[PDB]
């Protein structure tokens, strides 16, 4: 019982990665899991699933490095992944690349865009009506 | 035993009987003509025949209370306070204030 | 040159680590803000804090909605926060006057009282959403005093 | 003399790394993750809490009368540090004359930290509720001396290197069954946050949590010792570290689990109902070691 | 979030006057302008524990005027969902009150259990805590298929979580130390006051609005009322978890009375109908056009209603015009009562006691409105 | 030495405080009561203090009687607080 | 008579000097307790202008409830409540302020 | 009907007997006006005596109340006489639910119910808050709800929803939180009322 | 219905005396009450890192607004000011203008995040289902002015969440 618990620990580190590999799931990534992955999504984006651990627990999922533009891996937000959140993230059971398939109608974007912040090429409210006409000639 | 309200539950009879006793009396004092004797009488003395009847027992409380004497000796505790405010300030037995103004559908 | 630039990096990273927030009570929002103690989304110990207190804490959320009465209290509260303060308007009351709004005692805007750096949106600010604040923060935090 | 520095620079990282164990094991009663972000398992963040108070955060005083408020953290950190001094440990820093008097004495003068940080603020709304601090301290000091002198009149004198000495074979929680449960709460008393609650601010933080190492250290040499080996040093440094830090795990049991007693009710368990227990056990310490022979 | 103007002869309070109203959102000229439907959001965003107990008092207020019974199945989704609230809002009677004395885990071990209690809610509704689910209509939207399956998962492990709390604080000689003995309070004038749910149900009148006043299918469902004898705040404690234990066999007997049929009010003068319906036929989308926008066009008339909350009662009393909007309405909430108590329960107590009563009062200052 | 080892403890102490100060630029009479029964029981404790020091040379005898004695009169001075202490 | 109030006609007018002196200990007491704001003096002229604008006197009916206005927002710093030099503040700190004017109100245009 | 009908009405006739026995004692004192509908009880009262109706109710042989709880008040500018002080009382022993209401304009003060109800004075203060309305006879009269420095009553309809002094600007002024600005954001005012009459039987001939 | 909390006496006599004094006397039930917490120490805790895990939903859930399309082009949003007079907040503002010649499909079209407090009414309302709540959490600014949404622009580049609320309406239509 005792031998198996420190075990399988060890089969954890020499799976995913090895010297290098582990070190990238322990510094950068908050808690450390192996499991199926399906591995198909834009971007640098991973998406693992299929693990047990916990209710409402759909395996490690990882954050790209550099999604668009950001170019960061010690630091990322939500601001990853493509639609797929309502998917295998949280509450479809089907994932997005082996079962269920993305409805195309060429209106969506095809390259998904990060949060806009306090940085530039962000949000913005604009005027809308043309307004009550007044003119003057000579 | 005791009862759950903060008034203790004391073992006494006829005392539900003194107070009854003596509300009637204050009633016959200033209002005669009024309707307010003349319906509150019947029903304390129509009280006063289920505790001379039935000694001690559980069922004569069960009648109009159902909650022990404790919450039976409440209702005539102030009741001596209802009939003396009543008989201070006359409304039952006199009727001639003014009427409302003609409003009331929303 | 290149010691100047990194050492800037190690005080921002401080505040990166953790950060001490106000527990205003003040909302519905509040019952959602105790949702970040609520260990399924939790940033307690990540960076957040719940001991609060008036003085020692860096970070101060205003929690839903403010009346003309709670005004001049929460001012106060500002005032007796050190230096480096962020102030967090979770909730679409504490954004504009989520409802209310038009209503005679609800303070529109929170800016009017205190100025805000980062904006949650969210009437029941979900504790995923939530979460976004705080990351946000730490993310805001960049580059302070060059010269 | 380099001996002095190697015990306060991996003292002050002592109470420093606390901030990790203050909140992930208190985390896990809690059933919420603690420090995870910041580190490998948060092991950054201890020393990341430093560079946030020290450096950066900036002062607001209430009035600042000329030397107090910059003398109270002095007071604070000073008498919490000084206590390590007289610790017998496998070997002892300058062994004083008589061990424990030194131990009880600079306890008594770290009131002052709570009192000098009351006369700092001028409004009266602070004091009043400094001077209610005071109280749960300073009560709880009549009978750590009593409690004290009960394990003393046992057996040795007040060198703290003879406690070591008298538990060859057994532990001294066996003899002194009721007054070992006294130790678990009568320490809480002395700004714990368990039994009941009251830059500068920051560096009250650093000598508050040094106490309670110290407590956990001091009942684990008057009431836990298993071994002593004068050839061997290896064996009891080890065994010495685990002992406290069992210690270490029921001082946040408490704050955790148990609900504050009032300020009211603390001077119902002291004084009304713990002061006639002590002193009835220490009545029966008196007898003992002539009952039957025990003298140092 | 309160204010508390005390007064101190040495340590003990004297008189104790709560200066409070510190959010007054304004709630009373403001339901005026809107409709019926428009002014449902406001009564989740009243109290901020209460979701679907919320909204249930308003729309039997609407129910009562209109003389419109909900369908069957939606009465039966109102009580599942009234007794979950009763989970919700007694989970916090106990663990904020326990946070504010200094007790750090019941807060903790609760909020596990009590986060997956939102998985009901936004599996039910849009929004995480506030929905506008309990409609004058009934109820606005069915249980997926997962839920059903879900409440009875939950139910099974409850019992031992619930009891938890009783080995860690009732048990406990703290408890038996701290609360026992504030503010002893059931006589004549403690009715004087009118609380409702608690403190005179929690010790003294075996009233309760449950058995005496049905809302929608009561005295089928089994229920069980814990009344108590002292008046102080342990045993005003203790009826509060004989509550949860004695709750779960409400939502058991929910799970097994559920007769399959309509949602809403079929008749489409109250409630929106289906979106598959309004596309095709004329009729309904009409109805549609008008009872959104438009409200209800509601008959004249003065009603009260009170529905029992954890708290205690929500006593709305709306008056009615002809038109569409109702001029003026007032939420009874038990918050008024509660605090007016503490001019009596505030003599010969310390300071930490005050706080010890505003906790088992349970006074969450969203009450303090109309 | 002790000296040494008492000033190097403080002198690192007031360094601390330095730290935060220089370096960033841009009624109830109830009370009373219980402090004096502490000084008043302290007193006791310090005659009471000897014991596992004093007791090697002198006659147990002698001692019993007397040591016991102090610890009496410091239960009867704690019967005097059970006749109405107060509120506290 | 109806409706009774508090006092008839003649009476009225001396409760509102029995509420002029309690209001006029007050504005000294008002600085070291509370802020320094303005002024003593100036504190006083605002007291003046107050009853002006209520100075009418037509029944003794809408005497009678500016006496109780009257005895709680010049109350709200007599037994000490919480402000902060916020509330009970009447005079304007920020107002323009405007003018009564054909030539000053129509040059801005307004209305 | 089936899903039409909320209840049937069988207690109606029990209930109408409260309309008869209250009514058997005919004080122009007390009584007026008694209406009777959906399984509910109301009764408008003469200003001139508001605390002898409150004592009847209150413990009495037929009927027991105590119970004085919640209390209300309408704001309504069609009739001569402006509010209408509304109280709800509800019984333990009997469980029944009937209304008390007043009549009079009471911009002139009306008599307190303090001395029969204890809870009464806490409800007091929120109508002399909202609607402005003075009550004779009164142990502590204090703003709750309202403004400290706050002028007029917020709830009367004769003035906007938006009001007078709302917005709190800081500014300038290093400490002083502002109060004389009162611009606000538009609240769009809808015109939403149905023609045709929307119930028969309630049309009043003009 | 009665339940009963008062315990009525436990204690009577010689044996029911001495174990309600032990209690008192030492501990006991505090023991008892650390083992509470002992056992909640080693099982797993339920925690969710979020830059990496996320959280549970539902295919029913409110968000950031965000009005959807025709798969063949043309905005769904028809205007009709139903939106405008349901919404409970008044955030959502509509002016209509007629689009060059035949169609008449908006102009001014506002949604206040200041305002709004998250009902699905506007989802409810549109008979055209214009408005559709995505599952949406990240949205954080410096000003208002960046968080208040401007005419349509900022919600017509919902396209990004348009994918995952067409799977969501597909779980709408004949509700669950
Ligand atoms: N009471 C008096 O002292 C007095 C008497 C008579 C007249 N005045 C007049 O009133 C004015 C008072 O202003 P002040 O002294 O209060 O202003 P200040 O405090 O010096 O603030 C000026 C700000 O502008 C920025 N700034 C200015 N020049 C800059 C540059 N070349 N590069 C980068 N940043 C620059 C500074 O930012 P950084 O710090 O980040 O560079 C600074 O924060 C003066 O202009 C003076 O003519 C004053
Ligand atoms: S935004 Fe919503 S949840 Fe937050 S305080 Fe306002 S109404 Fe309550
Ligand atoms: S969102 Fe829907 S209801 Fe609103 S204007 Fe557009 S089409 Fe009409
Ligand atoms: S969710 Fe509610 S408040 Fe928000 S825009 Fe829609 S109707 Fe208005």
């Amino acid at each position: 019982e005792l031998l198996q618990v420190l075990k399988r620990g060890l089969q954890q580190v020499s799976g995913h990665g090895g010297l290098r590999g582990y070190l990238r799931v322990l510094f950068r990534a908050n808690d450390v899991r192996v499991g199926t992955l399906v591995g198909e999504d834009k971007y640098g984006n991973k998406y693992y699933e299929d693990n047990k651990q916990f209710f409402g627990r759909h395996r490690w999922v990882i954050y790209t490095t550099e999604m668009n533009g950001k170019n960061t891996f010690w630091d990322v937000d939500g601001s990853m992944v493509p639609p797929e959140w309502h998917r295998w993230l949280h509450c479809m059971t089907d994932d997005p690349p082996t079962v269920k398939p993305p409805t195309a109608r060429k209106f969506i974007w095809t390259n998904h865009k990060f949060n806009l912040s306090g940085t530039p090429q962000q949000y913005v409210p604009y005027s809308t009506t043309r307004k009550k006409i007044q003119e003057w000639v000579p | 035993t005791g009862l759950v309200g903060l008034a203790v539950c004391e073992t006494p009879h006829e005392r539900l009987k003194i107070l009854y006793t003596k509300i009637l009396d204050v009633l016959g004092h200033i209002p005669k003509n009024a309707a307010y004797r003349k319906y509150t009488e019947q029903i304390t003395n129509e009280k006063l025949s289920m505790v001379k009847a039935e000694p001690d027992v559980k069922k004569l409380e069960e009648r109009l209370q159902g909650g022990q004497i404790e919450e039976v000796i409440l209702q005539a505790e102030n009741e001596l306070s209802l009939a003396r405010k009543m008989i201070q300030w006359k409304p039952w037995e006199p009727l001639v204030e003014e009427p409302p103004a003609s409003q009331w559908k929303w | 040159e290149y010691v100047v630039a990194k050492l800037d990096d190690l005080i921002n990273w401080a505040r990166r680590s953790s950060l001490w927030p106000m527990t205003f009570g003040l909302a519905c929002c509040a019952v959602e803000m105790m949702h970040m103690a609520a260990p399924r989304y939790d940033m307690d110990r990540f960076g957040v804090v719940f001991r609060a207190s008036p003085r020692q804490s860096d970070v101060m959320i205003v929690a839903g909605t403010l009346t003309n009465k709670m005004a001049p209290a929460l001012r106060k509260v500002y005032d007796q926060m050190p230096e480096p303060r962020y102030v967090v308007s979770m909730g679409s009351c504490a954004n504009g006057g989520g409802y209310y709004h038009y209503s005679y005692s609800v303070v529109r805007g929170c800016d009017r009282i205190v100025p805000v750096d980062i904006y949650v949106p969210g009437c029941p600010p979900t504790a995923e959403a939530l979460l976004y604040g705080i990351l946000q923060l730490q993310k805001k935090i960049k580059r302070e005093k060059r010269l | 003399m380099i001996n002095i520095l190697m015990l306060i620079i991996p003292i002050l990282l002592a109470v420093a790394f606390l901030t990790l164990v203050e909140r992930k094991v208190l985390g896990y009663m809690q059933l919420r993750k603690g420090p995870n972000v910041v580190g490998p398992y948060g092991l950054l963040q201890p020393i990341a809490d430093a560079i946030k108070l020290f450096i950066k955060e900036p002062l607001r005083p209430a009035t600042s009368s000329a030397s107090m408020f910059i003398l109270a953290p002095i007071m604070a950190l000073g008498l919490a540090l000084t206590m390590w001094i007289p610790l017998p440990m496998p070997y002892p820093l300058i062994n004083m004359n008589l061990g424990v008097l030194f131990m009880l004495a600079m306890s008594s003068l770290a009131v002052y930290s709570i009192l000098w940080s009351g006369w700092a603020s001028n409004s009266k709304y602070a004091l009043i509720g400094a001077l209610r601090a005071v109280a749960q301290t300073i009560s709880y000091e009549v009978t750590l001396a009593i409690i004290l002198l009960s394990v003393l009149l046992m057996s040795g004198s007040f060198t703290l290197s003879t406690l070591i000495t008298t538990q060859e074979q057994m532990w001294l929680i066996l003899p002194a069954w009721p007054l070992a449960m006294m130790w678990f709460i009568s320490t809480l008393a002395e700004t714990n946050r368990a039994p009941f609650d009251l830059g500068p601010f920051a560096l009250f933080f650093m000598a508050e949590y040094a106490n309670i190492i110290m407590m956990n250290i001091f009942t684990a040499i008057l009431f836990l010792g298993t071994s002593h080996n004068p050839h061997m040093p290896e064996l009891y440094t080890i065994n010495f570290t685990i002992k406290s830090l069992l210690l270490t795990m029921s001082f946040l049991w408490i704050r955790a689990s148990y609900p504050r007693f009032r300020y009211d009710q603390l001077m119902h368990l002291l004084w009304k109902n713990f002061l006639p227990l002590t002193l009835a056990l220490c009545m029966w310490h008196v007898s003992l070691p002539i009952l039957t022979s025990g003298i140092p | 979030v309160l204010r508390l103007v005390m007064e101190l002869s040495g340590e003990m309070v004297r008189k104790c006057d709560p200066h409070i109203g510190l959010l007054h959102r304004g709630t009373e000229k403001l339901i005026e302008y809107k409709t019926y439907l428009q002014a449902l959001p406001y009564f989740d965003r009243l109290d901020y524990v209460s979701m679907m107990c919320n909204e249930q008092a308003y729309s039997l207020a609407v129910e009562k005027l209109l003389n419109i019974r909900p369908p069957p199945r939606a009465q039966w989704i109102r009580v599942l969902f009234g007794e979950i609230t009763r989970l919700l809002n007694h989970i916090m009677a106990v663990t904020t009150h326990a946070l504010d004395i200094g007790a750090m885990t019941p807060f903790f071990w609760m909020f596990e259990e009590r986060e997956k209690m939102f998985e009901f809610y936004e599996r039910v509704s849009g929004a995480r805590m506030h929905a506008a689910y309990v409609r004058p209509g009934g109820v606005h939207q069915d249980l997926p298929l997962g839920l059903m399956d879900d409440i009875y998962e939950f139910s099974k492990n409850f019992s031992l979580r619930i009891d938890e709390l009783e080995e860690m604080l009732t048990n406990n000689r703290i408890w038996r130390n701290r609360t026992v003995d504030i503010g002893i309070v059931t006589a004549e004038d403690a009715l004087n006051y009118g609380f409702s749910g608690v403190m005179l149900r929690g010790s003294g009148i075996q009233w309760d609005l449950r058995k005496t006043q049905p809302y929608d299918v009561y005295d089928q469902v089994e229920f069980d009322v814990p009344i108590g004898s002292r008046g102080d705040c342990y045993d005003r404690y203790l009826c509060r978890v004989e509550e949860m234990r004695q709750s779960i066999r409400i939502i058991s007997q929910c799970l097994n009375k559920m007769p399959p049929g309509e949602i809403k009010v079929d008749d489409a003068k109250v409630s929106p109908p289906k979106r598959a319906e309004m596309k095709t036929s004329m009729e309904s989308l009409i109805h549609h056009f008008k009872l959104y926008t438009e409200g209800y066009q509601v008959p004249p008339g003065a009603t009260y209603t009170a529905i029992e909350a954890p708290k205690g009662e929500f006593g709305v009393y709306l008056v009615s015009d002809g038109s569409s909007r109702p001029y003026r309405c007032k939420i009874k909430a038990p918050g008024f009562a509660h605090l007016a108590g503490l001019d009596k329960m505030s003599k010969g107590h310390m300071l930490a006691d005050v706080v010890a009563i505003i906790g088992t009062q349970d006074i969450v200052f969203g009450e303090v409105d109309r | 030495n002790l000296m040494l080892a008492l000033l190097t403890n403080f002198t690192l102490a007031t360094l601390l405080v330095i730290i935060a100060f220089w370096l960033p630029q841009l009624f109830s009479m109830k009370f009373f009561l219980v402090a004096i029964t502490f000084l008043l029981f302290d007193l006791e404790i310090a005659l009471l203090l000897p014991l596992p020091w004093a007791s090697q040379t002198a006659n147990l005898n002698t001692m019993l009687t007397m040591a016991l004695f102090l610890i009496i009169l410091l239960a009867v001075s704690l019967a005097y607080e059970w006749t109405q202490k107060g509120l506290e | 008579v109806k409706p009774i109030f508090s006092r008839d006609m003649n009476e009225a007018k001396r409760r509102v000097r029995e509420l002029y002196r309690a209001w006029y200990r007050e504005v000294p007491n008002t600085v070291h307790l509370f802020q320094l704001d303005i002024s003593v003096k100036q504190g006083r002229d605002k007291v003046r202008e107050m009853f002006k604008k209520n100075a009418h006197i037509t029944d003794p009916r809408v005497v009678d409830l500016l006496v109780i206005k009257g005895k709680m927002e010049l109350e709200e710093t007599i037994k000490v409540w919480k402000q902060r030099t916020h509330v009970m503040r009447f005079f304007h700190e920020t107002e323009a302020p405007r003018p009564k004017d054909f030539l000053s109100k129509f040059y801005v245009g307004h209305d | 009907r089936p899903t039409v009908r909320p209840r049937n009405d069988v207690a109606h006739k029990q209930l109408s007997a409260f309309g008869e026995y209250v009514a058997e004692i005919l004080p122009k004192y007390v009584q007026q006006v008694q209406v009777s509908c959906f399984n509910e009880l109301e009764i408008c009262i003469h200003p001139d005596g508001v605390i002898p109706v409150l004592t009847f109710l209150r413990d009495h042989s037929n009927a027991q109340f105590k119970s004085l709880a919640d209390l209300t008040a309408v704001d309504i500018p069609t009739r001569q006489n402006r509010f209408e002080i509304v109280y709800n009382l509800l019984s333990l022993r009997f469980n029944s639910r009937i209304r008390v209401k007043t009549y009079t304009d009471e911009l002139t003060p009306i008599e307190s119910s303090v001395p029969v109800y204890k809870a009464a004075n806490w409800y007091e203060r929120e109508i002399w808050d909202m609607f402005g309305v003075f009550f004779a006879n009164h142990p502590d009269l204090r703003r709750i709800l309202t403004d400290y420095g706050f002028e007029g009553h917020p709830f009367r309809k004769d003035f906007p929803l938006s009001g007078y002094v709302e917005l709190r600007y800081d500014d300038e002024v290093k400490r002083v939180v502002a109060e004389p600005v009162e611009l606000a954001q538009e609240f769009r005012k809808f015109d939403l009322n149905s023609p045709w009459e929307a119930f028969p039987a309630y049309r009043q001939p003009p | 219905t009665y339940k009963y909390v008062n315990l009525r006496e436990p204690s009577m006599d010689m044996k029911s005396v001495t174990d309600r004094a032990a209690q008192t006397l030492l501990w006991t039930e505090l023991i008892r009450g650390l083992g509470m917490t002992l056992s909640y120490l080693f099982r797993e805790p339920a925690t969710i890192n979020y830059p990496f895990e996320k959280g549970p939903l539902s295919p029913r859930f409110r968000g950031e607004h965000a009005l959807r399309r025709y798969p063949s082009g043309e905005e769904r949003c028809i205007a009709c000011k139903l939106c405008e007079a349901v919404c409970p907040a008044q955030a959502i503002t509509i002016e209509a203008e007629p689009r060059a010649d035949g169609s008449r499909r908006t102009t001014r079209y506002d949604i206040d995040m200041t305002k709004c407090i998250y009902c699905g009414f506007c989802q409810e309302a549109c008979p055209v289902d214009a408005i559709v709540e995505g599952p949406n959490f990240e949205f954080s600014t410096e000003t208002h002015e960046e968080l208040l949404y401007n005419k349509e622009k900022l919600l017509n580049n919902g396209d990004k969440w348009e994918a995952e609320i067409a799977a969501n309406i597909q779980a709408d239509y004949l509700y669950r």
